[PDB]
């Protein structure tokens, strides 16, 4: 049976615009009903990495089960949660993705950090996560507080390193910074690890899913 | 240059306040990758839309874009004289990138009569056998005018030209010059030297005239 | 902030080599984020992208010009440049800089140039370059009104366009009309620049036309007597 997206995304619903919230819970669908120009997709701008093939491997599946792999309670004591974005609006309050964590500097600090999963159950799992790019350099050091930061994704078959590029995009829904997501399959028994010590849009919701 | 841009209409008029639109038709689908241009006299084009609708810094909020696909529009709600501007739409779909024809904006306003000046040949060109005399039609609407030159009371022809400014991007009117151009010897065989100007905001024609050497 | 300025405005020879040089100030030329772009525009004809490059390698051009067309950048300026080969009249265009910062989502790689120059008039011509001659147009009774007076600046026989013309070295801006240049029989430029000023102001304020013709090179100031 078909998974109705509404006026949303494959983009919005799989990052958790908050104004897809209201999406039905599905445990499994085949096709993805979409409309032509969706509404709610990246409230916040950038480039959505590997969309067209997400959105393949997403047309049909048999099990599909959201899990919150880096709890928000317990997972970033050293870090603070920004406050997200008025391009992410609900309800008149800018809020952000229900899927991703922005962490902020904590203090006069953006401490180091390092955070794995280990794929326990035996289906593949979705991981999805953002690199924030500012404007300008003021703003880099605001939230991060240093100038030059990291990111590294590594798993047993993924392995990336993402340098924040600072600079004026073009306003896009009045943002000239930038979030580029990513996003990779966790086979069962693999084990993926984000570390970073600026800028990383860090995965709170993921997905074990079975293809197919 | 595969994907043809075509932009509706090429050219439009419309007064202070009204809401203008224009049209960009891409010859295939090009999702919401496509810009809006605005483009001066003399000042270098501006990004005004970028991506179908995203407005960009420092634009006044009169302006938008919407659309997607196969169709776009630009709007201006509240047109400025300041708007006087050709406009394009570009398409980042394919490479290369490319520019629809333009839509060049006038400003339409109420009749403005020219304030008529003209200029003998100066002693400096005169001493080089050369004379030019130049009528000025200054601040005038509309752009039609008709200045005609009269040597001692004869309609000239073949030794004039004229030039026109754009649109005043302030008061919305145009000027004019018309340089009537004779060598030394053909200037100094005549008198009197006169250039008559009919305009829509002048009830009768309006002469500005002098003699040589007076 | 960021700010681009093309090369002065000339001539090039048929079938020889055009040169223009873009220079940046206010951010590297070697920032991988930031592509640099040449667009031109023939008289009274639309844009034409001519390409993009990027200091990482990355170029691409305009399959209508490829063959002819060499981009670079220049660290030490922190300018770029275009090279277009074997020109013709069909080159005959101004030519604009442009820089686009990379915005994939959004754009194709290179494809949005949103911060751009003013431009340069390039010229494909085997005649000479002219500078002008200038002469005044004096404000005398065939030039008043009633506290309104014209006077202006004759700039006639020059070669190749462009010609800028600025009154009081840029003071006077107000009432200010220069003219689109005319093409006369002997295949040089003219062209008139004017102004309106308070007929009280005549015996008092001093009235002077600088006229900057670049692609000879040649500056001249005209003071605009009453007479
Ligand atoms: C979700 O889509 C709706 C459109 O259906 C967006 O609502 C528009 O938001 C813009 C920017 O805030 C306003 O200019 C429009 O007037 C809004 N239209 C309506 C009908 O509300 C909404 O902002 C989108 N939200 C997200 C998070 O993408
Ligand atoms: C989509 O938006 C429209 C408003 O334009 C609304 O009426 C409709 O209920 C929305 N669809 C869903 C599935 O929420
Ligand atoms: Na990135």
């Amino acid at each position: 049976a078909p998974l109705q997206l509404g006026n949303c995304s494959v983009a919005g619903w799989i990052l958790g615009n908050p104004e897809c919230e209201l999406l039905i819970s599905r445990e499994s669908w085949s096709y993805i009903v979409e409309k032509p120009n969706p509404e709610n997709g990246t409230c916040y701008p950038g480039h959505f990495a590997d969309y067209e093939e997400l959105r393949e491997q997403l047309s049909s599946v048999s099990s599909f089960e959201r899990f919150e792999i880096f709890p928000k309670e317990s997972s970033w004591p050293n870090h603070t949660q920004n406050g997200g974005s008025n391009s992410c609006s609900h309800n008149g309050e800018s809020s952000f993705y229900k899927n991703l964590l922005w962490l902020t500097k904590s203090g006069s600090l953006y401490p180091n950090l390092s955070k794995s999963y280990a794929n326990n159950k035996e289906k593949e799992v979705l991981v999805l996560w953002g690199v924030h790019h500012p404007p300008t350099i003021q703003e880099q050091t605001s939230l991060y507080v240093k100038e030059n930061a990291y990111v590294s994704v590594v798993s047993s078959h993924y392995s990336r390193k993402f340098t924040p590029e600072i600079a004026k995009r073009p306003k896009v829904r009045d943002q000239e910074g930038r979030i580029n997501y990513y996003w990779t399959l966790l086979e069962p028994g693999d084990t993926i690890i984000f570390e970073a010590n600026g800028n990383l849009i860090a995965p709170r919701y993921a997905f074990a899913l079975s293809r197919g | 240059g595969d994907i043809v841009m075509t932009q509706s209409p090429s050219s439009l008029s419309a007064s202070i306040g009204d809401r203008v639109t224009i049209t960009c038709r891409p010859s295939q689908n090009i999702r919401s990758f496509l810009n809006w241009f605005q483009h001066k006299p003399g000042k270098a084009p501006k990004l005004l839309i970028y991506a179908a609708s995203n407005l960009q810094s420092g634009v006044p909020s009169r302006f938008s874009g919407s659309g997607s696909g196969t169709e776009f529009t630009l709007t201006i709600r509240s047109l400025q004289p300041e708007d006087f501007a050709t406009y394009y739409c570009q398409q980042s779909y394919n490479t290369p990138p490319t520019f629809g024809q333009g839509t060049k904006v006038e400003i339409k306003r109420t009749v403005a009569a020219p304030s008529v000046f003209i200029f003998p040949p100066s002693d400096e060109q005169l001493k080089s056998g050369t004379a030019s005399v130049v009528c000025l039609l200054n601040n005038f609407y509309p752009r039609e005018a008709k200045v005609q030159w009269k040597v001692d009371n004869a309609l000239q022809s073949g030794n004039s030209q004229e030039s026109v400014t754009e649109q005043d991007s302030k008061d919305s009117t145009y000027s004019l010059s018309s340089t009537l151009t004779l060598s030394k010897a053909d200037y100094e065989k005549h008198k009197v030297y006169a250039c008559e100007v009919t305009h829509q905001g002048l009830s009768s024609p309006v002469t500005k005239s002098f003699n040589r050497g007076e | 902030q960021v700010q681009l300025e093309e090369s002065g405005p000339g001539l090039v020879k048929p079938s020889e080599t055009l040169s223009l040089t873009c220079s940046v100030s206010g951010v590297s030329v070697t920032s991988d984020i930031y592509y640099w772009t040449w667009i031109r525009q023939p008289p009274g004809k639309g844009l034409e992208w001519i390409g993009y490059i990027f200091y990482n390698g990355d170029t691409n051009y305009n399959p209508s010009l490829k063959s002819r067309v060499t981009m670079s950048i220049d660290t030490s300026k922190n300018e770029f440049s275009l090279r277009l080969t074997s020109v013709t009249a069909a080159d005959t265009a101004v030519y604009f800089c442009a820089r686009g910062t990379e915005d994939l989502g959004y754009c194709s790689s290179g494809s949005c140039p949103n911060h751009w120059g003013q431009g340069t008039l390039v010229t494909v011509s085997s005649a000479s370059t002219k500078g002008p001659s200038v002469f005044p147009l004096a404000p005398s009774s065939k030039s008043t009104s009633g506290g309104t007076a014209a006077l202006g600046c004759l700039v006639k026989d020059y070669f190749p366009e462009p010609v800028t013309v600025s009154w009081n070295s840029g003071a006077l801006t107000s009432g200010v009309h220069t003219f689109p240049a005319v093409l006369q029989s002997s295949g040089l430029y003219s062209l008139s620049s004017v102004v309106t000023v308070p007929s009280s102001s005549l015996g008092t304020q001093t009235y002077i036309c600088n006229v900057n013709h670049k692609p000879s090179n040649t500056k001249v100031d005209k003071r605009v007597e009453p007479k």
